[PDB]
RNA sequence: AACGAUAAAAGAAGUGAGAAUCUUCUUCGCCGUAAGGACAAGGGUUCCUGGGGAAGGGUCGUCCGCCCAGGGAAAGUCGGGACCUAAGGUGAGGCCGAACGGCGCAGCCGAUGGACAGCAGGUCAAGAUUCCUGCACCGAUCAUGUGGAGUGAUGGAGGGACGCAUUACGCUAUCCAAUGCCAAGCUAUGGCUAUGCUGGUUGGUACGCUCAAGGGCGAUCGGGUCAGAAAAUCUACCGGUCACAUGCCUCAGACGUAUCGGGAGCUUCCUCGGAAGCGAAGUUGGAAACGCGACGGUGCCAAGAAAAGCUUCUAAACGUUGAAACAUGAUUGCCCGUACCGCAAACCGACACAGGUGUCCGAGUGUCAAUGCACUAAGGCGCGCGAGAGAACCCUCGUUAAGGAACUUUGCAAUCUCACCCCGUAACUUCGGAAGAAGGGGUCCCCACGCUUCGCGUGGGGCGCAGUGAAUAGGCCCAGGCGACUGUUUACCAAAAUCACAGCACUCUGCCAACACGAACAGUGGACGUAUAGGGUGUGACGCCUGCCCGGUGCCGGAA
RNA sequence: GAAACGAUGACUGAAUCCGCGCGGACCACCGCGCAAGGCUAAAUACUCCCAGUGACCGAUAGCGCAUAGUACCGUGAGGG
């Protein structure tokens, strides 16, 4: 479930491990294994945009086509569940019967070798490309497109369901994990099942490095900094505050609503994530 | 203890030369008023 | 041409001692290459060259008097031809 | 005042106008995981020869890294380019922008990396996988042949292609032993007369049914069009079929034989000492790599660059009486870098400066081991002022009667303690720990006996004040405050109670996401991430917990 | 400011001769005028350079320099 540790060091109690008792072990496929180089934070202009981004361990990208239009209307059976370190998630080989390899977005359960179709000809079994509105009412899914095409961008994260509320227009009613209802254009498409990992949430970091070796350099309170540098800063003692909760930027952080108050995503949420 | 100036050719070149000094506006503009001085010395390319 | 090339020939114990054994050296023209110094010799001393080599060399920067100055920098180049194909002009250095 | 580390100097000899300082000699002292050697970066003639002595040298100088003049550096195989790509920098058209300009796909630049044909010896005063000797290898163009029909890209696939830690067998370097082998002479001062003392003891290439641990390894027929734009002897899926142990394959390395070297020395000439000729042996035993066999085995989560060369298919295309492949001979071999200093007097520190500078090699003895400590070898030095004195005082160090923290702001400082083995070891505990707790005892030399060795237990003897005998080498405990912890911090007066942290918590955010840089509808980070994600804020392991006040401020919501 | 006029950024974009524009709000009168198309020597400004002069300097003066942007400092711009 989680490897455990005894604490025959003081920061090997707590700490936590992954189960990838079920992995099967192999290095990803060449003609699918780009390079991705780390970036500090700092953007084409060299300045940090995103804030204590640090180093880690070298990784790479699989190529994990999320259109799966691309190859509908025909099966591949999968062939392995390797480890990707850019997801939360875990992945999936698809061998299709006509030659072409893939790299599959990997669900709950989902067995090696199972195999598994795509297109609205679809049995809505896990791990199939179908339509949202092919999809029965109340059913579990993931992996969803805001357009026919684009990419799944919905529900990708470990453990993470989409769940049909329902057909309406052409439009289907969707429940986002966040705890939000929206609505999708039915030709939009779906990956059966919950995501899975699910385990991924709990898994104790344990001690500093462990933050380090997933590349996030060391968080920092403006309670700590200087006037000159940070809002909270200043004083002379672990000091409070004296003016309300802000960012460094001085816009308010702790209860402010700051999505953009027009846009055209104003009638798709037929409620808030609350 | 260590010192300011470690020198190194190529960095010295890449940062102060003739094709760095005419690659900018201002670099354009340092030559000729620097030429104006009767440098002989007209940059690290020079050297 | 087939001549400017050879700016001068190479004065030294080593230079004579290698002229004695069959290998002769001369100072040469820094741009040049060594094909074209092979095209030269062979040229203008009708000789089989089999063997070559060549060193671009400073020159002693030197002072008279508060001026000091850079010498100009040359060429040293060596070849080796076959069968005791000596060379006639320098035969008596 | 100081002459730049307390590593240390003496006597003889020489030279000169002049010598503590320069040159020979014989000793002494210091370094020896360096204070030796080899590189890189940097410096630039500081290298070698002959000369000079104004000034540079912390004195002196006849000397020098200073002055003068002259010489010295050699590459198809090393290193870089004529090949490749990373970050990054660029970049026609393209996207933007008061101007200068900012972006930006392909392409291109970019080594710190990929790729890649040569090794052994010899020598100038001064070069060396370059030059010279010996025997190799690679590409290129031509020719005589085997030719006798296919060659195989600007696209396809394969391959290149990679993490940390631990580790099995084989082996090399390379080092030790010896009445192995070779060579050399000698008898010391009481003895030894060799079974003593000193030194040397295989490098390359070629073959050879010789020995060899280790390591990689399948194969062929057919289907599916829909996979790689298409093609397709290829590559990928599906299916069938093939003597599991394996053989197929490789040979680090060793043994043999041969050949080329090298080899202690020996000889001969001779001019502050070299020039030249010659040349013996080649053993058993043991140790052993971070190197090679190698891209081996196993475990682990943090999940480990790209591109060309390379290998395979096909497209056009010109050929299919000269297509590839091959053997041999000819022939060809571009460009810069190679001196020297390079842990320092030659680089960066204004200096011939107790600093700084990245990688490699770094022998022996003793030591549980070791790059540790003492002493050494090869090698490199005695650090460019000297001599005497032997007061105060000052610095670094030894010893210390009686006492033993009386010192004092405080045991600050300094001593204690010190390694390996064996006995033994507390409250407390998160059951890991505290813990090397504490506290003891042993340790050297000889003979016999056993045992798995160099080695060690046992028994008896021996000596000294003492036997990790010299050096490297923890003082310990009781009890509090703060933080949990490993970490971080004020370059040059503060290292902690700071900060970070794993953990928890509030909110924000549904993707052209918030948020952030921005002439700006550009482009970028966020992220090739998707609410088990991302931002911001606060607390700061863990454990039991986290109450009372919504009036003011802020925030969320509401609507007359 | 009573703000005319020109001038443009964004919205609007009339008359062409019994017509258009101005006369410092605005109105009549009465005057001066031809927007939406272009070129134009001359006088004027400067002085790296050449020459002539001087109740300007003569070696701490005079340019920074009897010459040198060199020696020297600075990673650089630059100082000198
Ligand atoms: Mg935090
Ligand atoms: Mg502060
Ligand atoms: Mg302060
Ligand atoms: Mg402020
Ligand atoms: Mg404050
Ligand atoms: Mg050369
Ligand atoms: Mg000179
Ligand atoms: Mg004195
Ligand atoms: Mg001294
Ligand atoms: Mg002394
Ligand atoms: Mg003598
Ligand atoms: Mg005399
Ligand atoms: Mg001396
Ligand atoms: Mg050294
Ligand atoms: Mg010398
Ligand atoms: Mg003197
Ligand atoms: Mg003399
Ligand atoms: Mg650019
Ligand atoms: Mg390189
Ligand atoms: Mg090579
Ligand atoms: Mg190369
Ligand atoms: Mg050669
Ligand atoms: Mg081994
Ligand atoms: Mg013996
Ligand atoms: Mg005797
Ligand atoms: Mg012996
Ligand atoms: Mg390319
Ligand atoms: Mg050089
Ligand atoms: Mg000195
Ligand atoms: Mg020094
Ligand atoms: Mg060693
Ligand atoms: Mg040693
Ligand atoms: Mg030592
Ligand atoms: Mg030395
Ligand atoms: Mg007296
Ligand atoms: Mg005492
Ligand atoms: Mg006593
Ligand atoms: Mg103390
Ligand atoms: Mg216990
Ligand atoms: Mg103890
Ligand atoms: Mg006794
Ligand atoms: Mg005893
Ligand atoms: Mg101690
Ligand atoms: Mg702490
Ligand atoms: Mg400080
Ligand atoms: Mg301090
Ligand atoms: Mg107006
Ligand atoms: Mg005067
Ligand atoms: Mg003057």
């Amino acid at each position: 479930a989680v490897k455990k540790y005894k604490p025959y060091t003081p920061s090997r109690r707590q700490m936590t491990t992954a189960d990838f008792s079920g992995l099967a072990k192999k290095r990803p496929e060449k003609a699918l294994t780009e390079a991705l180089p780390k970036t500090g934070g700092r953007n084409n202009r060299g300045r940090i945009t995103s804030r204590f981004i640090g180093g880690g361990h070298k990784r790479l990208y699989r190529i994990i086509d999320f259109k799966r239009r691309d190859k509908s209307g025909v099966n591949a059976k999968v062939a392995a569940i390797e480890y990707d370190p850019n997801r939360s998630a875990r992945i999936a080989l698809l061998h299709y019967a006509d030659g072409e390899k893939r790299y599959i977005l990997a669900p709950e359960g989902l067995t090696v070798g199972a195999t598994v179709n795509a297109g609205p000809e679809a049995e809505p079994k896990l791990g199939n490309a179908l339509p949202l509105r092919f999809v029965p009412v109340g059913a579990v899914v993931h992996a969803l497109e805001l357009v026919p095409g684009k990419g799944a961008q919905l529900a990708r994260s470990a453990g993470t369901s989409v769940q049909v509320q329902g057909k309406e227009s052409d439009y289907v009613i969707v429940r986002l994990p966040s705890g939000e209802l929206r609505r999708v254009h039915s030709e939009c498409y779906a990956t059966i099942g919950a995501v899975g990992n699910a385990e991924h949430k709990n898994i104790v970091l344990g001690k500093a490095g462990r933050s380090r070796w997933l590349g996030r350099k060391p968080h920092q309170r403006g309670s700590a900094m200087n006037p000159v540098d940070h809002p909270h800063g200043g004083g002379e003692g672990r000091t409070g505050a004296g003016r309300v909760p802000v960012t460094p930027w001085g816009k308010p952080t702790k209860g402010l609503k700051t999505r953009r108050k027009r846009k055209t995503s104003d009638r798709f949420l037929v409620t808030r994530r609350k | 203890m260590k010192r300011t100036y470690q020198p190194n050719n190529r960095k010295r070149a890449k940062t102060h030369g003739f094709r760095a000094r005419m690659k900018t506006k201002s670099g354009r503009n340092i030559l000729a008023r620097r030429r104006a001085k009767g440098r002989h010395q007209l940059t690290v390319s020079d050297e | 041409s087939h001549y400017d090339i050879l700016q001068a020939p190479v004065i030294s114990e080593k230079a004579y001692s290698a002229m004695e054994r069959g290998v002769y050296s001369f100072w040469v023209s820094p741009k040049a290459t060594k094909t074209e110094i092979k095209d030269a010799i062979q040229q203008a001393f009708g000789v089989r060259v089999i063997g070559i080599s060549t060193m671009n060399v400073p020159g002693k920067r030197k002072r008279v008097g508060r001026f000091i100055g850079q010498r100009n920098d040359r060429k040293k180049a060596i070849v080796r031809l076959a069968e005791g194909q000596s060379i006639e002009a320098l035969a008596g250095q």
